[PDB]
């Protein structure tokens, strides 16, 4: 079965360069023409170019000529891929693709039946950083609102849980905003009976795996 | 009263027992005789869809090219990256002969004579032939060498213009001398020449054929974005050796002075990535003594440029489709149909 | 170029999707799926022909220069962003989201000063949350001592709540702490279509 194997996602920083690779299999590589294309949120999907495993001829957008490379290694059946002096207009996920008409005698490059995981590049200038984590506190009907404030962090993403878990009903966790210092922030409230506030106590579980930081906020009526 | 067939073609040629070249020799073996008397039958108010792109008769030649490839330029050794194989690397004196391509009982083929039928679509005059003119089988990129002309002005061949993975096809007029020598006594500097005034008049003709089928779009040329040597070089087998020719200057956008002669720097290479496959192959050190190949270029290959959008600008480069399309390039206007 | 709309689609399970698709060139066009975290789809090409696993509900049409998409019967797969192709060209997409059907209901208001702990690190940061509400569109409008605060804030909002199919959107307002104490009084006015009237959450500035 026709099969796109992608190198996973990576983080850059402005000026640098990226590598990608994309091994085919269950298929004549040689057959016809390997693709790039880039997805950016909200964005109009767009084709870097393609590349023939045979004898490696390429074709490349007007957009990306002089920054773009598009190689492959016939043997491994790998396509490879570099994009130079990335700024954040690259940040994007970046997939491989091949059109579904790819015999011997001919082909049709652009019905993309076969897409590879897909490899998730962002750049920017931010550096890994740990959120700290500022309670919303509760204040004097019968239901209180109150959360933590998960601010200043990068790269997504964080999770969060109340008391270890053990309270699921009325937790309202926010998608996470990029703010415009390069740093993430989100928010993750709860309602409870404002009865509670006095005795039960509200625990904020934050882990952010990527800076190894797990946070237990805990909440409390100011 | 017939209908579109594939089906099992013989060849025919004029080889010779006498001759020991080596494609003489293939034929004299594969091949009978060409017709002594052929005969070409005018069908009257007749009319034919052709589609060179989805010819059949290509893919029968192609197994031919790589039978004379296997028992004519045998390398010394294979690397298939799997393996390394050594093997007998005998002297090779190959120079193609015309190649004529025929139907058996029952079959017959049809030739498209619109003077200027571009490949695909119906052709008004129609004719029956029992085979294919002499095409010789000359393995080469960028430019085609040595085939047919067009019989009234260039013409630009293209499953689809407007699909830039769909590859190019320039069809010469008029054709132009390419001479390509390499002096004896670095024994691997060689060069090309090419009369300027011809071949940059020939550039403005097929701009400006070409500007026409992308309404009116300023037409510039730029060199090969990447790929082996063998993309990006014009390449050709020339007296058993393998000439790899530096093309930038050819396609000159200012030249379309520029009177004068311009010569290509080319290099002879002994490790060759093989067209037939996947794999290099190793050919001995290139024998002493002056190499002098003359040759007819008669068409051109281009890849366009994709992802415009703004602009105002088409760009088009040499080369490459692929090899099957040299064979297209003189299968164009035949096409296999069977009787009933 | 490929011009395609509408931008966004909110519909219920059962109902129909309709996407649209204007070319200007014209040649075998294809249309894509992709799921929130997921490769793209190949879905129909030539306009009108299905691909491998997809089923009846699927179907494309074409008039002229304009192409459509229809999905009939919508269920949870369907969801998520569609896009026109034509060779190397794709259309901007279009966003089709789940919004089940239910009665209205009005925002719980909440607003939250800064923390002490983020004061001291010299940043403010001011929280408004509407809490549980429905039909999804609605209004935050910040205001600091009376004055209008436009593009000083960000906007977040949850998908539709599975258990009550209501939304929740959280606001947040950030200034500097010098700018935070320039100033004294913080209201957050939310308007709905459950609200007679626009609601203003507020509080002066260190006031237990
Ligand atoms: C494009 O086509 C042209 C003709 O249409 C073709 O040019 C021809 O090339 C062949 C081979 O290079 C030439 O034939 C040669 O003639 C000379 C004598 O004048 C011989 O020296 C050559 O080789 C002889 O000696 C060799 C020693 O090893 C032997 O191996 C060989 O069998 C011969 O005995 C050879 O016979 C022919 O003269 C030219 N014709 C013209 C008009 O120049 C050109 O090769 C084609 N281009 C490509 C890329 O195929
Ligand atoms: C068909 O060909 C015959 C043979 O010449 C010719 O007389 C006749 O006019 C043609 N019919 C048409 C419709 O052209
Ligand atoms: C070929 O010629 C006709 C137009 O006269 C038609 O099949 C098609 O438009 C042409 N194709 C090219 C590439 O010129
Ligand atoms: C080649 O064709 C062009 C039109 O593309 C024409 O102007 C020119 O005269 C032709 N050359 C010959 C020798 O017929
Ligand atoms: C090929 O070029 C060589 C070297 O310039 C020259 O001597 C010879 O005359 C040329 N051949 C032809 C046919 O012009
Ligand atoms: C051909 O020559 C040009 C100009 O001399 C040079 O810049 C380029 O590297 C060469 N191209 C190849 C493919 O070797
Ligand atoms: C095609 O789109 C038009 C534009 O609104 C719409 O009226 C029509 O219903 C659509 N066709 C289908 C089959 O959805
Ligand atoms: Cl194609």
């Amino acid at each position: 079965q026709v099969r796109l194997s992608q190198s996973g996602g990576q983080m850059k920083k402005p000026g640098e360069s990226m590598r990608l690779s994309c091994r085919a299999s269950g298929y004549e590589f040689l057959n016809c023409p390997i693709n790039w294309i880039r997805l950016a949120p909200g964005r109009r999907p767009e084709w870097m170019g393609w590349l023939k495993p045979r004898g490696g001829a390429v074709n490349y957008a007007r957009k990306f000529q002089g920054r773009v490379t598009m190689t492959r290694d016939v043997y491994s059946d790998t396509a490879f891929l570099e994009l130079r002096s990335l700024t954040s207009d690259d940040t994007a996920v970046y997939f491989c693709t091949r059109g579904k008409y790819c015999t011997a005698r001919d082909y049709y490059n652009w019905d993309f039946e076969h897409w590879g995981r897909g490899a998730p590049v962002t750049v920017s200038s931010a550096s890994t950083k740990g959120p700290s984590v500022f309670p919303l506190a509760p204040s004097s009907g019968g239901t209180a609102a109150l959360g933590c404030l998960v601010k200043d962090y990068f790269p997504e993403p964080v999770t969060v849980s109340w008391n270890s878990g053990a309270l699921t009903s009325g937790v309202h966790t926010f998608p996470a905003v990029l703010q415009s210092s390069g740093l993430y922030s989100l928010s993750s409230v709860v309602t409870v009976p404002s009865s509670s506030l006095g005795t039960q106590t509200y625990i904020c579980n934050v882990n952010h795996k990527p800076s190894n930081t797990k946070v237990d906020k805990r909440v409390e009526p100011k | 009263v017939w209908k579109d067939a594939d089906t099992t073609l013989f060849c025919a040629s004029d080889a010779k027992a006498h001759e020991t070249e080596c494609h003489n020799v293939w034929a004299t073996h594969a091949c009978v005789p060409t017709d002594p008397n052929p005969q070409e039958i005018h069908l009257e108010n007749v009319t034919e869809n052709f589609n060179m792109w989805k010819n059949n008769m290509v893919e029968q030649m192609q197994e031919d090219v790589i039978s004379l490839w296997d028992q004519c330029l045998q390398p010394c050794v294979k690397l298939t990256g799997g393996s390394v194989i050594k093997q007998a690397c005998p002297k090779i004196s190959f120079d193609p002969i015309p190649i004529h391509y025929c139907t058996p009982a029952g079959y017959v083929i049809l030739k498209c004579n619109d003077k200027n039928f571009n490949g695909t679509g119906p052709c008004k005059n129609v004719s029956s032939v029992q085979c294919t003119h002499g095409i010789k089988p000359v393995v080469s990129t960028q430019l085609l060498l040595n085939g047919s002309l067009a019989e009234e002005e260039i013409i630009i061949r293209s499953e689809n213009l407007t699909n830039n993975a769909k590859t190019i096809i320039v069809h010469l007029n008029k054709s132009v001398e390419i001479n390509c020598t390499r002096p004896s006594n670095d024994i691997r500097k060689a060069y090309c020449e090419i009369n300027g005034t011809k071949w940059n008049k020939v550039l403005k003709q097929v701009t400006e054929k070409l500007k026409e089928h992308f309404n009116n779009k300023t037409i510039i040329f730029q060199p090969p974005s990447g790929g082996d040597l063998e993309i990006t070089m014009h390449h050709f087998n020339c007296r058993g050796e393998f000439f790899y020719c530096n093309t930038t200057q050819l396609f000159n956008n200012t030249c379309i002075g520029c009177n004068g002669t311009i010569t290509l720097p080319c290099k002879i290479k002994q490790i060759i990535n093989m067209w037939q496959g996947t794999g290099q192959a190793m050919y001995a050190p290139p024998i002493d003594g002056k190499i002098n190949c003359v040759s007819n270029i008669t068409g051109i290959l281009l890849t366009r440029d994709g992802g415009a959008n703004n602009t105002s600008n088409e760009t088009f480069r040499p080369g490459g489709g692929n090899i099957k399309d040299n064979w297209r390039s003189e299968l164009y206007k035949y096409k296999v149909v069977q009787i009933e | 170029v490929l011009t395609q709309s509408p931008a966004t689609l909110s519909l219920s399970p059962g109902e129909t999707a309709i996407i649209s698709c204007r070319t200007s060139q014209s040649g075998s066009l294809a249309w894509y799926q992709q799921r929130p975290g997921q490769a793209p789809r190949l879905v129909i090409y030539s306009g009108s022909t299905r691909a491998a696993g997809i089923p009846d509900r699927f179907s494309g049409s074409r008039w002229g220069a304009d192409y459509n998409l229809s999905i009939s019967n919508l269920e949870s797969g369907d969801f998520g962003v569609y896009y026109c192709q034509q060779y190397e060209f794709f259309g901007q997409g279009t966003k089709v989201q789940v919004d089940i059907k239910r009665t209205v209901a009005a925002p719980s208001v909440f607003i939250f000063p800064p923390s002490d702990e983020q004061l001291k690190s010299g940043t403010a940061s001011v929280v408004c949350l509407l809490n549980n509400f429905y039909p999804r569109e609605a209004k935050v409008q910040w205001k600091v001592d009376n004055a209008l605060q436009s593009g000083n804030s960000q906007e977040s909002v949850t998908e539709q709540d599975s258990k009550d199919s209501t939304y929740s959107l959280s606001s947040t307002l950030t200034l500097s702490k010098a700018d935070y104490e320039k100033h004294k009084v913080y209201a957050c006015e939310v308007t709905h279509q459950g609200l007679s009237s626009p609601v203003t959450k507020s509080f002066n500035r260190g006031e237990c």
